[PDB]
């Protein structure tokens, strides 16, 4: 059975916050398509051939 | 006569399609080989009964 990942448990007590020291910069990449090959097609030609 | 309008705008349209037609027409058979011996049948001297 698949796990959905970790099981992590922050504190949530009445006075306290969680502040960051160090910083890290990240380069994610996403793949996003544009555009199709453009075709066209014989209607005399793909239904009688010769 | 593409497009019902004798007022074409300005653009680039696709017509009706092409096709060069052929001119000459060949018709190549393999070579004739193996011939039948009607060559040596109707030549003889007693042929039969």
């Amino acid at each position: 059975t698949m796990s959905l990942g970790a099981e992590n448990s922050v504190a949530y007590s009445n006075n306290s916050i969680a502040i960051p020291t160090n910083f890290t910069i990240s380069v994610t990449t996403e793949i996003l398509p544009v555009s199709m090959t453009k075709t066209s097609v014989d209607c005399t030609m793909y239904i009688c051939g010769d | 006569c593409t497009l019902k309008s004798f007022t074409v705008e300005k653009g680039i349209y696709q017509t009706s399609n092409f096709r060069v037609q052929p001119t000459e027409s060949i018709v190549r058979f393999p070579n004739i080989t193996n011939l039948c011996p009607f060559d040596e049948v109707f030549n003889a001297t007693r042929f039969a009964s």
